[PDB]
């Protein structure tokens, strides 16, 4: 026998430790097969300027294709051969480069990782074909509503500020581009402390620390002249970015109020609270007898396609609401139904529903864990954002903390009253003005 | 495509409290709020009588 | 829940409204 | 700590359990109905009862089911193939109890009242429409029912005409002739094996003999040729597998590999493709092609899978067929066998690197040998392959009759005598 | 439907065990391989 607390507390801590030029090493150990090494560099999208606005991005592209060490299709052949994956993936916040491997494979494995994240070889060639490739890659991102609308919302949220910016980066940079500009933004942000290679599985802490090589650090300073925030907040804007286009099926709205940064007590009680809305599809077997009244609103009346709640992190700001797809005819509806929710959770929160909700994060937060890669992330991600804790054990105990009470209060903070920020994508032709979507963060009536 | 997307100036429209390209608007705009409701209270207040 | 605070200042207004309109 | 634990029962159900460290649980009962199970007049019912889990059953009503497992934060999922039908429970290790109960009721005293079953009809069209939306699943689909005749080859996905048609009475007998003692395996990530064989002995006890439905294996060499307005076409080109689990199975998986193409690596090519190499150097800019690979109990596929555009299809299915011919020929070094079994060895551990994986992999050797093999012993297998046993297998590809199915503008498509 | 113009392509189906795997699930659904 054995019960849910224990097992937490049973859980594998997770090691951080640091070389010399800030190099971040976690690694969670289970002595099993296959590992998933990683760097988790964070100078994403929000650092470039207006003219590099993709130039992370487009390193990204850049990234598996040579190092002075391996020309050409090396890399590749290598990480092939050992029947290992290779993956990059890019936020507005945190680039990210890892290795899926069997964990026998680490000697080859973090050699290849730390090889990439300095040397590559880039050349003129490989330049003037990853433009083509992107510039097509925009082309198709086009095709996407879901994606179109959340830079929108992002956009709008942050009007006039670099985190608004498109990850990809604006069409023309890509063209205009100046090769020596991918240079000066690796120089200048891949320098840890940034940087933390994380890994988890059947390696020996011990040896990461010490496998890392130890090549290069940051060449920044000792003292405070350094403190500038490069992380300086950015503006919070409640507008709308409304773009019709009746030839499209369905309707995309993303509708969110500003939150918190990554760290905050109230951004676990937010998640238990979208835990209680939740999320729907077409294909959800239980429709109508969802608890989530939302859910089983739109069940009942076909009222939606699919929405889901979310809850966007961010240093300086967040985005936190819904995002729902529907026929043109049902975009008030939803709306309705939406933001009502919304308010009832901070007035009529009752104990039963905030304890299912909580329940639910608990899992939702655990079986993501499973496995190796995504363990990877929880520790490299998560220390750039809540710098090097592993909140694992703490989460259920912080989770628990919450009498329904506590997820009122904290959700009228954001909630009531505050100015959502909207975007939808036609037929947009009934989706509310921004007045009544306003009003529709205060209770009167309705 | 959809990325060389630029919301226009607001910089004209909106107000000092919340005109800082770089900072906060949720320690600004409490009051901003306040003020716009004060409106409203003492419109319904006066029309009372 | 909240109903008795907002019910209770709903009794309020009504009150204070009576007996000053009144 | 502890290792798996099979038992088989007098009843021929087999069980298993690993009591893990983790806060994670999943329960999960593989009954052995797959689609292969239906007829003429059948077809259509697994599909509608894999989408039926939460109508109301003995126990619990459609409501109970349904808001319990949310009470508690647990998923239900209802998942099928070709051979077989996996349930799965996942829930925290505290819930265990009041999900099982649920597990049961679903599997064990389905009630399908006419006007429940009814208001799920529907459901089978939205539901097959956004399956059909990857042009992989109809071309897949359209795979099996070209080279199978009877049995393998119904799909997964109920028939348009068949929907609004797919009776109660239907579910109730697939239900009670294929959700049985003999079909079944109980699988557990976190629970406790003597407390798991308990309620297995309780509840798991029903009698049924196999093929009711009218099992039986075939091949059929056939092409069956979706024509669509899409500028790319897809097509795939497939001969009689190895059976699963057997050594030649076992060495088409491995030069599945040695062609095999999928990516390792994110916006990376494949230098280790041949298909890929091949394909590649006789193909234009823009094409997509892997080796595809299927084994069954009594039948498989092998063969590969392309993807080109209007009139390239021709160039690159028969590139790709000449470079596994090529293999046929005998043209095959050592070093690349043995790179693509370490590719399909580390692609295995991977596969069960995870609590979902490993439930399915134990799950699923349970319904086909009878009991677990270890990963170590599975690794000794596909090593075991000789350089030129592939080379035999891939013979065989060439010498063995041909089946295909696209999709697509079809006027640059080999067809059988084309190739 | 997802535009497939470039390179990127990369769906070709074949696992291990499970091949052609459709999942319908009370609160998620999908189409594997």
């Amino acid at each position: 026998t054995a019960t849910y607390a224990q097992a937490l507390q049973s859980v594998p801590e997770t090691q951080v430790s640091q070389l010399d030029n800030g190099l971040r090493v976690a690694s969670e150990q289970s002595s099993q097969p296959t590992c998933t090494v990683g760097v988790w560099i964070d100078a994403g999208s929000r650092y470039e300027s207006e003219k590099n606005n993709g130039a992370g991005y487009f390193v990204e592209h850049l990234a598996f294709k040579g190092t002075k060490n391996r020309p050409g299709n090396a890399l590749e052949k290598e990480v092939e051969s050992m029947g290992a994956h290779l993956n990059a993936y890019s936020t507005r916040e945190h680039t990210a480069y890892y290795i899926k491997a069997l964990s026998k494979d680490l000697p080859k494995a973090v050699e290849l990782l730390a090889d990439i994240v300095q040397n590559c070889s880039l050349e003129d060639s490989q330049i003037e074909k990853e433009r083509d490739v992107i510039l097509q890659e925009l082309q198709e991102n086009d095709t996407s509503m879901r994606d179109v609308v959340f830079n929108y919302l992002h956009a709008t949220a942050f009007q006039g500020t670099p985190l608004a910016q498109s990850v990809e980066g604006p069409s023309e940079n890509v063209r205009k581009l100046s090769r020596a500009d991918l240079t000066e933004y690796l120089s200048r942000h891949y320098k840890a402390p940034r940087m933390v290679l994380a890994a988890a599985g059947g390696l020996e802490h011990r040896q990461l620390l010490d496998l890392a090589q130890k090549h290069f650090s940051g060449l920044s300073g000792t003292y405070d002249e350094d403190a500038v925030p490069t992380l300086s907040p950015c503006r919070f804007t409640g507008s709308q970015i409304c773009h019709r286009e009746d030839g499209l099926p369905l309707a995309h709205v993303a509708i969110a109020v500003e939150g918190p940064g990554w760290a905050h007590p109230d951004n676990v009680a937010l998640q238990v609270a979208n835990a209680i809305i939740g999320h729907y599809d077409c294909t959800y077997g239980g429709g109508a007898h969802l608890s989530s009244p939302l859910a089983s609103i739109a069940a009942t009346n076909k009222l939606c396609q699919s929405f889901q709640t979310f809850n966007i992190c961010y240093a300086d700001t967040g985005l936190l609401g819904a995002h729902f797809v529907c026929d043109h005819m049902s975009i008030d509806d939803m709306m309705f139904v939406l933001q009502g929710q919304w308010m009832r959770l901070c007035t009529s929160a009752t104990e039963s529903e905030v304890l299912r909700g909580k329940n639910l994060l608990r899992n939702a937060l655990v079986s993501h864990l499973d496995g190796t890669t995504p363990v990877c992330e929880d520790i490299g991600r998560s220390l750039l954002t809540y710098g090097r804790r592993i909140p694992l054990a703490e989460w259920e105990s912080r989770i628990a903390e919450v009498d329904a009470r506590v997820v009122r209060e904290v959700c009228s903070k954001y909630f009531y009253d505050q100015c959502p920020a909207v975007a939808g994508f036609g037929p947009i032709e009934q989706l509310p003005d921004y007045n009544r979507i306003r009003s529709g963060m205060f209770w009167l009536r309705f | 495509s959809h990325t060389d997307i630029k919301v226009p100036d607001f910089s004209d429209y909106r107000r000092p409290e919340v005109l800082d390209s770089t900072k906060s608007s949720k320690e600004s705009s409490e009051a901003r709020k306040g003020f716009s409701y004060l409106v409203t209270a003492t419109t319904t207040v006066g029309v009372a009588y | 829940r909240n109903w008795v605070p907002t019910a209770q200042l709903w009794g309020a207004v009504g009150a204070v409204g009576l007996v000053s309109a009144t | 700590p502890q290792d798996l634990e099979f038992t088989r029962l007098p009843n021929g159900l087999v069980i298993a359990s690993l009591e893990n460290y983790a806060p994670a649980s999943r329960i999960g009962l593989f009954i052995k109905a797959g689609s292969r199970y239906e007829n003429s007049n059948n077809l259509g019912t697994s599909h509608l009862l894999r989408l039926a889990s939460s109508l109301t059953t003995k126990g619990a009503s459609s409501f109970k089911i349904t808001r319990g497992i949310e009470a508690v934060g647990g998923k239900l999922s209802v998942t099928s193939t070709r051979e077989n039908m996996a349930y799965t429970v996942e829930c925290l290790r505290d819930d265990v109890d009041i999900l099982m109960e649920f597990l049961l009721n679903v599997t064990t005293a389905p009630e399908f009242r006419r006007w429940e079953v009814a208001a799920l009809q529907p459901q089978l069209r939205i539901d097959k429409a956004v399956a059909l939306q990857n042009p992989q699943a109809h071309v897949i689909e359209n795979l099996h029912a070209a080279a199978y005749r009877n049995a393998l080859a119904n799909s997964l996905y109920c028939p348009d005409y068949r929907i609004g048609k797919v009776t109660p009475v239907e579910l109730h007998d697939y239900v009670q002739n294929h959700f049985t003692s003999a079909r079944m395996a109980l699988i557990g990530l976190g629970v406790s094996h003597p407390v798991l064989k308990q309620v297995a002995e309780q509840f798991l006890n029903i009698r049924g003999g196999l093929g009711l439905s009218g099992a039986k294996a075939k091949y059929h060499g056939g092409e069956i040729r979706e024509q669509n307005g899409d500028s790319l076409v897809h097509a795939a080109l497939v001969a009689e597998s190895a059976a699963i689990g057997s050594a030649e199975a076992n060495a088409f998986s491995v030069l599945q590999h040695v062609l095999g193409a999928g990516p390792h690596v994110k916006r990376g090519s494949n230098a280790t493709s041949s298909l890929y190499q091949a394909v590649a150097k006789g193909v234009h800019q823009p094409f997509d092609v892997s080796a595809f690979n299927a084994s069954y109990s009594d039948s498989g596929l092998f063969g590969f899978y392309t993807i080109s555009q209007a009139a390239s299809a021709g160039d690159v299915i028969k590139a790709a067929y000449n470079q596994v011919k090529t293999i046929a020929q005998g043209n095959l070094s050592n070093p690349d066998v043995q790179a693509a079994k370490n590719k399909l060895k580390a692609g295995y551990l991977m596969s069960v690197e995870s609590s979902e994986g490993f439930l399915d992999e134990v799950g699923s050797q349970a319904l086909a040998a009878g009991s677990y093999t270890p990963p170590s012993t599975v690794l000794q297998q596909i090593d075991a392959v000789a350089d030129a046993d592939v080379i035999n297998a891939a013979k065989k590809f060439v010498s063995g009759r041909k089946s295909m199915a696209a999709s697509g503008n079809l006027g640059h498509t080999p067809f059988i005598d084309e190739l | 439907k997802r535009s497939v113009l470039c390179r990127e392509s990369l769906r070709g189906q074949a696992a291990g065990r499970p091949l052609v795997a459709s999942v319908s699930l009370n609160v998620p659904a999908s189409v594997r391989y």
